[PDB]
């Protein structure tokens, strides 16, 4: 009913569409980046993981923090021992847009264990705003996850809860993933997830919605499925770890299909 | 924004927010008639405040005629400016200083209207008011009516999770969140809407109540308590207690007795209990009450 919005989702659905592409970071922008690396890019974004689990803050809240950080690292050169402030303030920014009860600022300052001042984070926080033009209603791959979810038949909290894992994943590694606007990496994860979980294939329901296929979402996922089988191996775990909590039904578990006849 | 406070001239104090002081100010170089929101980042351990970055972020996306139209953001080390298109009155103060013997029909009819297309629009682009309610809606000269202070509003997901309860001005607000749902939707705004169409006819709030449990109290005595037939779930959320008095639901007639046969059933449809079965702002715009409304759609500003 009202909770799923009958008489605004594809007016939503359609305005988020229009909006990711807007929001979209330079896909080639670490190239332009001197200093920075895709390798430290993930170290931060998995230590972001790890924040979000420590505050007990909303996955969404890391979604929006990525996409700031993504963005920002897009038209501003950041040196390497800077990287974690741009972070922090991207967190910051993203509690207080999503959360209901944001952590203080004195603690996002604590978790950086002194590096870095108040007054550093707060005028960091004011740059990030200035560069986003407080662009900060950001889709992210959840935003479109929790809708391909009302096309389950019927609800299955381990195909749900994989794609909200496989798409965390896909925040870890700018490339390839910088190049998928978020619609299309949740069409992935939703139809590795339900291929996985069930066995079923994305929906031609969600074909309808969406107009994606599988033969548009296969780049992506050729991708996705080889970050999944790849996952225990990466030098980045702490999405894993967050997924072995019954909170998601352990799906970190689950073992990954080893070919998906695509 | 490319904006500098030197080009506005300040005119005279309108407002304050517990964030803020609002000016009337003029644009020195284009004529134009501004409000000036200051939000004093000093003044604050915390930096840029919550209620602000959703303000504008919102804002700035929000377009539409019946939607104050943020225009400019100036962003000095100390302070926030918010430049706002200005509009020279709220409906509250319209209510109660020119409307003593009341709103003609045809005017409450264009506001509800007008309201309804703002608040459509919303909904559409995934925001919730959160705080509708008279001082919070703007009437110009040309009688546009507008939705302002987004500082309690939120961007949703589909479906929606579970955000701020300590949500709504009392008297506008809906018996979902007073009875501690975990979820609630766009029917709140619509719900708000509702208290503010029949305050319109009556020039009275609806249900003025002096706190949570007597706000329902008031609501359940004008609707009736609510049971399983009427909103399947109501005794299973958090703070419905078996032992709320079973009061009988009223004749709408006795409820605003001044309103027509559409007028009514409208009003009904705005303060159904099940949030599930209450109208969107995208279906009360074709209801029949509005067949008669002719006053031009007012132009979006740039
Ligand atoms: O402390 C370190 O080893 C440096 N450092 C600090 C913080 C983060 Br996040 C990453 C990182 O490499
Ligand atoms: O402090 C540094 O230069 C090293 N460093 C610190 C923090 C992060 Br995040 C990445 C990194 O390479
Ligand atoms: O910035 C200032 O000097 C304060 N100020 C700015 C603008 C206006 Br209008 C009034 C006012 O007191
Ligand atoms: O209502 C707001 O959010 C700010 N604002 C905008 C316009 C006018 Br007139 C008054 C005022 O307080
Ligand atoms: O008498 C009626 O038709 C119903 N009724 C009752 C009471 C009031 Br006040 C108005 C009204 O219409």
């Amino acid at each position: 009913g009202v909770n799923e919005v009958p008489d605004y989702h594809e007016d939503i659905h359609t305005y988020l569409r229009e909006m990711e592409v807007k929001c979209k970071p330079k896909v080639g922008y670490m190239k332009k980046q001197p200093d920075i690396t895709n390798s430290m890019r993930a170290i931060l974004v998995d230590w972001l993981v790890e924040v979000g689990e420590e505050y007990k803050l909303q996955n969404e809240t890391l979604h929006l923090a990525v996409n700031y950080i993504d963005r920002f690292l897009s038209s501003m050169s950041v040196l390497r021992g800077k990287l974690q402030l741009v972070g922090t303030a991207a967190m910051l920014l993203a509690s207080k847009f999503e959360e209901i009860y944001p952590p203080e600022v004195a603690e996002f300052v604590y978790i950086t264990d002194d590096t870095y001042t108040k007054k550093q984070v707060l005028r960091m926080e004011h740059l990030v705003l200035k560069v986003l033009a407080f662009d900060l209603a950001a889709p992210t791959i959840n935003q479109f996850l929790t809708q391909y979810f009302l096309h389950q038949q019927p609800a299955n909290c381990k195909v749900e809860s994989l794609a909200m894992f496989l798409g965390e994943l896909s925040l870890i590694d700018a490339d390839p993933y910088l190049k998928y606007l978020p619609s299309v990496i949740a069409a992935a994860a939703f139809h590795l997830a339900l291929y996985t979980v069930t066995g079923q294939s994305w929906p031609e329901s969600l074909v309808q919605k969406t107009g994606y296929t599988l033969e548009t979402l296969k780049p992506c996922l050729l991708d996705l499925h080889q970050t999944y089988l790849r996952a225990p191996q990466h030098a980045q775990q702490s999405i894993r770890e967050k997924y072995k909590n019954s909170k998601y039904h352990g799906v970190s578990l689950l073992n990954p299909p080893e070919t998906l006849n695509v | 924004g490319p904006g500098s406070m030197e080009n506005f001239q300040k005119v005279e104090k309108i407002g304050e927010g517990t964030y803020g002081v609002v000016y009337k100010a003029r644009n020195k170089l284009t004529g134009e008639v501004v409000a000036l929101k200051k939000i004093r980042l000093d003044t604050e351990t915390e930096g840029v405040p919550s209620t602000a970055i959703r303000e504008i972020s919102l804002l700035k996306e929000l377009n539409h005629p019946n939607i104050v139209k943020l225009l400019d953001v100036i962003h000095t080390e100390n302070k926030l400016y918010l430049v706002f298109e200005f509009l020279h009155q709220d409906l509250k103060k319209f209510m109660d200083a020119s409307a003593l013997t009341g709103i003609p029909l045809p005017l409450i009819k264009s506001y509800l209207f007008q309201l309804l297309q703002g608040l459509a629009f919303c909904h559409s682009h995934r925001v919730l008011h959160r705080d509708l309610k008279p001082q919070n809606l703007l009437i110009n000269t040309e009688g546009a009516i507008k939705l302002a202070d987004f500082g309690l509003a939120r961007a949703f997901g589909v479906p929606v999770r579970t955000y701020t309860h300590e949500v709504v001005t009392l008297w506008y607000r809906a018996p979902e969140i007073l009875l501690g749902c975990k979820y609630y939707s766009t029917a709140v705004d619509i719900w708000s809407l509702g208290c503010i169409f029949a305050e319109m006819v009556t020039r009275r709030a609806l249900f003025p109540g002096d706190s949570e449990i007597d706000q329902l109290f008031r609501i359940f005595r004008t609707l009736g308590t609510p049971d399983e037939v009427v909103w399947p779930g109501v005794t299973s959320m958090p703070d419905y207690k078996p032992s709320f008095p079973k009061w009988a639901r009223q004749d709408f007639s006795k409820v605003v007795p001044p309103l027509d046969e559409d007028g009514r059933s409208l009003l009904s449809q705005m303060l159904h209990y099940d949030p599930n079965k209450r109208i969107s702002a995208k279906a009360a715009l074709a209801h029949p009450f509005f067949q008669d409304v002719t006053k031009p759609v007012p132009h979006l500003r740039l």
